[PDB]
Order: structure tokens, then sequence, then C-alpha cells
């Protein structure tokens, strides 16, 4: 696993010793090379895992997340090149350093074989994100946003640490392989109930679960574009990966401890979706759509069936790519208009046709049009939920309809109709933006050809 | 025919020849508790190192 970790670390001296005008070029080229190297992790077995050493191991659940993490960095660099033009060289290097440190922490977190190691890196991912949000954010709300993003997270994760050390004093190990092979049932007890809550709440708060999601709209609308990309595409999936890993020691308590969350998700996905129908901010709408998709992922993980896990993995990957693309499109509008209000810039299909095509493809993917992998994950989750209880279809069905509505709403308000008369500064789209959208959208349609790569270890 | 002892003579530490047996436990002490086992041997490296959380050394 060090063949990926060491070059990512070498990105830092390469960034700092680079010329003043060559930081973006070198960073982009070497990040793309690291992504190409990390592509080799996709060769997985139907057997246990790729146990490289005592410290790191890879799975068909970890491999797609690692590939997505390594692929997101060049896109973030391209997206950040524009609005950081008038910034001093040292601060640009600091920005790139924050992005590299985030990538390193994520890489290690996904492959860590120890629960405590996983916790440490899972928390280490907070500092770069907080600095990025509160330093290079634009509005004055960013400070408050950062505070929320911090304390919510910590409020969930401090109990987990306690539980973790408690577990290691009882079983004697926190290694995931030993934990899986030596699993024992959890008896119905108040102590076991609180241990379950401590092990679950930290991952619930970062999905985010409905009712614990208030930090996400603030953080995503106040972050810079690269921060929004990494928050929506990768940092949300940390909770899903953690819950997928930790549910092996929580049975059979999950059979009845999952009821409050399942409801909170199944109703919650409705509410957030309906919230998207009445929203005046593009980024806020995209963030709430992320909340709805992650509620579906929460349901999938709590159901605890093979089809549920396959659908959850596929949906996590698909949502990461789609939400990153949508945030990039919204930002490409914002850098022209400087408003972030949906109804200001209108009728943009007439002025920017290719960007309108990108908007259409992104909206179609978010709408879960078959055979996209978004729909593959959604349909597998829906089938598993139907087996769990035939009534669930109702709520699931409703969500589907609502989703389409707001997706097309966002497409119709910004792209169709008449152009705004007084807005005369809408320049032709640059090659950088078009390439960014193409590099977002081509991997999705390529992945629909080999879905087994993103279906997780239960395929 | 008595001769007065001189200076420094009555403060001498003398010796006494007695048939009284020497007491063996004048303090009436009980049996002293046995000491701790006092383990000893050759030092070997710790098995798998510190074994602290995720550290392999
Ligand atoms: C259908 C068969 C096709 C076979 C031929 C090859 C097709 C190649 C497709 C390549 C992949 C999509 C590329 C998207 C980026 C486009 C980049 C671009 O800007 O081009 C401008 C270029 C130049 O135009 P311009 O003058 O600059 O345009 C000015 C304006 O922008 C005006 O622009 P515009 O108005 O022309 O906009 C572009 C146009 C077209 O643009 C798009 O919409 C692209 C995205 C469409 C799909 C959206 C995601 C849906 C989920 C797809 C998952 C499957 C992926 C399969 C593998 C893909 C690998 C990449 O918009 C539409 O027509 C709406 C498309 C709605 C499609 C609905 C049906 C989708 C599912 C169909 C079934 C597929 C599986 C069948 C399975 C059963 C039978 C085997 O025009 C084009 O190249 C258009 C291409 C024609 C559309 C292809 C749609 C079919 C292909 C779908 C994916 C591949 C399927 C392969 C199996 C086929 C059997
Ligand atoms: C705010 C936004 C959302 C945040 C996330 C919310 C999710 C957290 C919800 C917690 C899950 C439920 C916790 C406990 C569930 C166990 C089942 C139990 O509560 O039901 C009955 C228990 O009866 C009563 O519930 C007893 C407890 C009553 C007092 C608890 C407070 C009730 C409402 C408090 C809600 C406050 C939540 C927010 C805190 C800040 C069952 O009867 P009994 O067979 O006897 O007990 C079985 C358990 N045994 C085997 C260990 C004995
Ligand atoms: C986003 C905000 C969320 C905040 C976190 C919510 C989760 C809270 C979970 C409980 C907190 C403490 C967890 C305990 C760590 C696990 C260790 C464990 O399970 O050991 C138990 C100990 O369990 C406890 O002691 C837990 C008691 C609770 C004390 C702290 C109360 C915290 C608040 C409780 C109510 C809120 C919980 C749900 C909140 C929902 C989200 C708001 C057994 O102890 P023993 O005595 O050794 O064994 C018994 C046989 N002799």
């Amino acid at each position: 696993m060090l063949k990926i970790i060491i070059p990512t670390t070498m990105l830092l001296p390469m960034t700092w010793m680079s010329k003043h005008n060559m930081i973006w070029i070198n960073a982009t080229v070497h990040s793309l090379l690291i992504s190409l190297i990390s592509l080799s992790l996709l060769n997985q077995l139907g057997e246990n895992s790729l146990n490289f050493s005592l410290t790191f191991f890879s799975d068909s659940l970890s491999a797609p997340l690692l590939v997505l993490t390594t692929w997101l960095l060049p896109l973030m660099l391209m997206a950040s090149q524009s609005h950081l033009s008038k910034e001093t060289t040292t601060r640009k290097k600091l920005y790139i350093t924050m992005l590299i440190l985030l990538q390193l922490f994520l890489i290690m977190t996904f492959t860590a074989t120890e629960l405590i190691l996983f916790y440490i890196l899972f928390e280490a991912t907070l500092v770069p994100t907080l600095i990025i949000i509160t330093r290079w954010g634009n509005q004055t709300e960013r400070l408050n946003a950062g505070l929320y993003f911090l304390f919510y997270t910590l409020a969930g994760s401090l109990p987990l640490l306690v539980a973790l050390v408690y577990i290691q004093n009882t079983t004697g190990s926190l290694n995931f392989l030993i934990i899986h092979y030596w699993s024992h049932p959890l008896s119905n007890s108040w102590s076991n109930i609180f241990m379950w809550l401590a092990c679950i709440m930290a991952f619930m708060v970062k999905m985010p679960l409905y009712g614990l999601h208030l930090w996400l709209p603030k953080a995503h609308v106040e972050a810079p574009i690269a921060g929004s990309m990494v928050l929506a595409a990768v940092l949300l999936k940390l909770g899903g990966y953690g819950m997928m890993r930790i549910t092996t020691i929580l049975n059979p308590l999950t059979n009845y401890m999952a009821y409050p969350f399942l409801m909170l998700s199944m109703w919650g996905m409705i509410m957030t979706s309906s919230i998207c129908l009445r929203q005046t901010d593009l980024k806020s709408l995209i963030a709430y759509s992320s909340v709805s998709h992650m509620a579906l992922v929460i349901v999938a993980i709590m159901i605890q069936t093979p089809w549920s896990f396959m659908g959850a993995t596929a949906l996590m990957i698909a949502h990461g790519l789609t939400s990153s693309m949508l945030f990039c499109l919204a930002n490409t509008n914002y850098e022209r208009v400087h408003s972030r209000t949906m109804i200001l810039a209108r009728g943009l299909q007439t002025l920017l046709p290719l960007m309108a095509t990108w908007w259409l493809v992104a909206s179609l993917t978010n709408l879960a049009l078959p055979p996209s992998i978004n729909l593959i994950g959604e349909l597998f989750i829906i089938t598993a939920s139907f087996s769990w209880s035939n009534i669930t279809i109702i709520l699931m069905g409703m969500n589907m309809m609502i989703t389409a509505l707001y997706s097309l709403y966002m497409l119709i308000t910004t792209q169709r109709g008449k152009y705004t008369h007084h807005i005369n500064n809408i320049k032709p789209s640059f090659t950088r933006e078009n390439a960014l959208m193409a590099l977002h959208i081509l991997p999705l349609l390529l992945l629909t050809l080999n879905p087994k790569m993103i279906l997780g270890p239960l395929y | 025919g008595w001769v007065r002892p001189d200076l420094g003579e009555l403060s001498k530490v003398t010796k006494v020849k007695t048939d009284r047996p020497l007491p063996e436990n004048p303090y009436h002490s009980r049996a002293r508790p046995e000491p701790n086992p006092e383990a000893e041997g050759d030092l070997k490296p710790a098995k798998h190192g510190s074994r602290l959380f995720f550290w392999t050394m």
C-alpha cells in the first residue's frame, strides 16, 4: 500500500520546491499519475482481502473509495485554479498542501486494519477541511459553518473512542480480521444498548442522518469549490464505510436498535427531497439532495442484507461523482455571476449550449436514469427494503418522483426560459471547465459497463 | 586494705562469667513473613513489541 502512500507524501516537497508559475501543472500531472497507480487496487478476490501488511489492507469495499479519492484531487486542483489567481505563491502552496494532506489522511483511513488507527485518521481528516473552509471561504458565515462542521462531528466521535478502548479491553484486539473471525452476539442489555449507540452515532452524524444534518448545508454552501467537492464526494462516505465495518460486532442488537434510525431515514428522505422543491440557493439544493441520497444509504446499511450492501456501495460511488459534478457546474455559474441565487441567471442554454448539455447529463444522472450506476444502487436498495417490508415501496416510490421533480426544476430554472437582460458578462466557457465536466462524467458512464467493480465485497 | 579506684576505672566495660543461659527470643518476636519470590532469569525481547493499539514495534 506504500506504493500509493509514498508518492502522495512526495507531492508536498514537489509542491513546495516548484516554480511560482508551475505549481498547478506539476500537481495535476503527478496526482493523475498517482490515480493511475491506485487503479491497480481494483484487482480483488472473492476470498478474504488484499492484506498487504499488519497495518494496511484493501477490500473491494475499500478499492473503489480509494480510486475515487485519488481521482478527485486533480479535479479539485482544476476547479481551484480559477478563483485563486490573485493569491500569493505561499498561500497557493498552502492550499495545495491542505488538499494533499486530506488525500493522505483519506487514503490511510480506508486501508487501515485497526479500528483505533481508523479513528485517528478519520478525525485527522477534520483539520485540513476546517482550515480550507474557514480560510479560503468567501462569506462571513464560513466561521460559523466551520464551528458546526467541527462540533457535531466531535460530539459524535468522542463516545466512539471510549467504546473502542472498552472493546479492546474485553476482546483483546481491535484488528478487523480478528474482530470478524471472533465475533460474538450482543445480548439485549442497557450496557449493550449504550455501546451500540456509541459505536453507531459517530458514523450517523457524518452521513448525515436526518435530524443531525444541520451542519452539512452550512458547510457545503460556505466552503470553496474544492472543499465542497471533497466534502460531498468522499467525506460523507466515511460514515458509510465505518458503519459497514462496525456492524459485524453489533448483532443481533441491530435487529431492533435500527428502528429509530430507519424511520428517521425513510421519512427523512421525503422531507429533504421536498426541501429541494423550495430552495433559492443552488448549493443548498445540491446539499439537501446529498442528504436524501445518504438517507437511502443509511437504510441500506441498517437492513444488513447482501443486496443492501451492494446497493449502498454502488450508490456511494455514484453519488460522489454526481454531486461533485453538480457543485462544479454551480460554481462555474457563480464565478460569472457572483450571486449563487437560482433565479438570477436564467436561459443559459442560449448563451452556453455545451454547458447546458453538461447540466442535462448531470441532472439525468442525479435523477437515476437507467442504466446508470445511480439507478443500480437505488434499485438494489429498494429491492432489499421491499424484502424487509413490502410497505417501504410507498415511501421509496414517493422519493423517486420527488427527486426527478427537483432535478428537472434545477435544470429548467437556470437553463431554459429567457435570458436575464442586464447580465452582459457571461463569457464563453473555458476549456478548463469543459474538461472538468468531461472528466467528471466519463468515468460514470464507463463504470456502468463493469458494475461489479463498485458492488462491494458481497458481489 | 582497700584501694580507691582511679579515674576512668569505674566506667570501664568489664566481662561477666555467668551460668545463666542466653535468652533466645528476649523480644518475644513472631515468625517473620516470607519474602517475595524474587524472580530471576535472562531477558528476552518483548513478544511482538509494545503491543499498544496499532504499533507493530
Ligand atoms: C435529535 C435528532 C435525531 C438524533 C438520533 C436519534 C436516534 C437515537 C434513539 C435511541 C434508540 C432507542 C434507545 C433505547 C431502545 C431500547 C428499547 C426500549 O427503549 O424500549 C422499551 C424500554 O422501556 C422504556 O423505554 C424504558 C426506558 C424509558 C426512559 C428512556 C427515555 C425515553 C425517551 C427519551 C428520548 C431522548 C433522546 C435524546 C436525548 C438528548 C422496551 O421495554 P423493556 O423490555 O423493559 O427493555 C428492553 C431493554 N432491556 C432488555 C435492556 C431491558
Ligand atoms: C451528535 C451528538 C451525538 C452524541 C453522542 C450520542 C451517543 C451516546 C452514547 C452513550 C455515551 C456513552 C457510551 C459508553 C461507551 C461504551 C462502553 C460501554 O458500553 O460500557 C458499558 C457502560 O455503559 C454506560 O455506562 C453508559 C451510561 C451512559 C452515561 C453517559 C450518558 C450520555 C447520554 C445518554 C443519552 C443519550 C444517548 C443517545 C443520544 C442520541 C443522539 C442525541 C458497560 O459498562 P460496565 O459497567 O463495565 O458493564 C456492565 C456490567 N458490570
